[PDB]
């Protein structure tokens, strides 16, 4: 195995695949392509780098971070000549020379084979929107494993992401212009993080394939495959207020800063704040075990009946931070029902937060 | 904190 | 106690001064003073009151008061008054009520006499501390190592830091005659002195007593206890007449050592230098028998020699230097190495040799 490749053509692929043999990258020269693979047994990332310079076929496994560090550590425009010799991988560039340990390619684990059942193409920017709109609402380490992940749902010509932790929910829907079957899968959060990281911001489309226990996304020269999660994901339709008689509108940043200040004097553990809505007015209050108090009064557009309702303020703040927009619409029922929060100018995403008593 | 579901 | 002050006139003072979790606030003679303390050291900040105000004093949670003020909109008039056991903070349509503790319980550092004094530019003090700070020990039982020597001699101020393994020294002339005197400033004191300095045009006044130090800049006053101990002698650590001088681009040498570091022992970080005519070769190996080699052009004309050292120590020095060219003053394989900016002798760094 021998190849010579420019630093900049190696860095991005290396970064993508890098994030005992599990600590190594499988390298393969075959058919004029170098392929770099990393895996944690649950998911797998593959990068394909065309080899334009002379090269010899073969496969090995090298420590992931050390090899990435060497290449990144090399000067801008460095040519990185690499060859297997005995039990070692030699890496050379200018007068920099490195000899890395290896493990047999034979020992590198392969994920089981599977069959694609649902497929679709979408702009990269669409997948970026879908994930960034919802990611933060995933549970962290809930004993309900299906909540530590993101629902990816197809319906009609829309792909939809949903995330909830049982107290708050995010949902986002985007048209992709293809006749899709009705279907749902749960991608574990680690897969979601990786899928988000492979989106370079370029105009290269993404290709999604969904199996019965797997999901695969192809963009450019990268192929990411992850296992899915078991269990019954909740239905976001149940969660959206069936009918809202109470509509609030306010600037996102004003609301954010008011809530952020009130957060200061909220209970450290429970984070509770009270909301008082009345004719064109929102009042936010907070207090902690030390009987310290915060009060915020804001001009809003609000026409319904007066009501008071409590929240975990970090749940509200997460929502407003995730809305990168001028105006926020809030839709209410009563003091003990969930609230729906949206961008005033766009219904693409909706955020639902259950109150505190 | 109330449960969403 | 009453005052109303623009947000941006409170933020820097609050930043600097942040019951030991409370700030003391005093309104006297047209000035608001803010004090923060951990019992070892103290920061006092003054702000002039152009708006209507009433005298008095109280203490208020530091982080919460800070957070609220920073939380408020750009250019906010912050009105403050004492009301019972509570302090009221008002601005626009925002209102806050913070718990207070009595001003009379707020702890003062003991009174002391100044014995040596001098004024110097901020940038000079900042250069002295920055060049050496990283070589201070962190919580060594040799308690005197957990801080920085401040030595006056002739017309210069000098800082020395060492952790028992590597040394940093920096000397700067300050244009005043000084007695020969040395003190140790606690590491937290050093860090706090450092960030009190914006490097701006306000001169820094230093006052040293037998057990205390004080730095005066513009509206801010820092005071610290000194470390009551005996610092090691830096003169004893510096290599005697090093006759072998290598010069190389600082960045090229740093990048070579950084790549080589990757295959060095994770615990002991030993790398080897082979020096020959206008050339340096760096080698590293780990217990897994992985190997790194770097060769680069340099300016060198002395006797061929080998030497090893801790690459983390050298990387630290090279990062601190951030210059064009570095000078490595070498003796032999059994001797320390002195590293300097090739263009300045004002800062020097000593790394011990390793037999690898
Ligand atoms: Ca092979
Ligand atoms: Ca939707
Ligand atoms: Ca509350
Ligand atoms: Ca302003
Ligand atoms: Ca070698
Ligand atoms: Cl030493």
């Amino acid at each position: 195995m021998k190849f010579t490749v420019e630093r900049e053509h190696l860095l991005k692929p290396l970064q993508q695949v890098s994030g005992p043999i599990l600590g190594n990258l499988l390298l393969q020269v075959a058919d004029g392509t170098l392929s770099l693979t990393g895996t944690d047994l649950e998911m797998e990332m593959v990068a394909r780098v065309a080899l334009v310079q002379p090269h010899e076929p073969g496969a090995t496994t090298v420590p992931a971070r050390k090899f990435f560090d060497i290449c990144r550590g090399l000067p801008e425009g460095a040519e990185i000549a690499v060859q297997l010799e005995g039990e070692r991988m030699l890496v050379r560039s200018g007068r920099s020379r490195f000899s890395l340990s290896t493990l047999p390619a034979a020992d590198f684990p392969n994920l089981d084979d599977w069959q694609s059942e649902v497929e679709f193409t979408l702009p990269q920017a669409t997948m970026k929107r879908l994930i960034e709109a919802t990611q933060f609402s995933m549970a962290h380490q809930d004993v309900r494993y299906y909540l530590n992940g993101m629902l990816f749902e197809t319906e009609g010509e829309e792909l939809r992401t949903v995330a909830t932790d049982g107290h708050r929910l995010a949902v986002c829907s985007m048209p992709i212009g293809q006749s899709l079957p009705s279907h749902s899968v749960i991608v574990p959060r680690k897969g979601v993080i990786e899928l988000m990281r492979m989106l370079d911001g370029g105009d290269n489309p993404l290709r999604v394939q969904i199996g019965s226990n797997n999901i695969r996304a192809h963009v450019g020269d990268f192929i990411f495959t992850s296992k899915l999660v078991d269990g019954r994901f909740p239905d976001y339709r149940r969660v959206l207020p069936k009918n809202p008689d109470k509509h609030l509108e306010a600037g996102c940043d004003l609301l954010k800063q008011a809530f952020a200040r009130a957060a200061i004097l909220s209970n450290e553990k429970f984070r509770g704040v009270r909301l008082y809505v009345s004719e064109n007015q929102l009042k936010i209050t907070a207090n902690n075990p030390e009987q310290e108090e915060a009060e915020e009064i804001l001009d809003v557009t609000y026409s319904g009946a007066e009501m008071e309702i409590g929240f975990n303020v970090s749940y509200v703040l997460d929502v407003l931070n995730a809305l990168k927009c001028e105006n926020v619409r809030m839709m209410l029922t009563d003091s003990v029902s969930s609230v729906q929060i949206e961008d005033a100018a766009s219904q693409s995403a909706a955020y639902v937060v259950m109150p505190m008593r | 904190q109330l449960a969403l579901f």
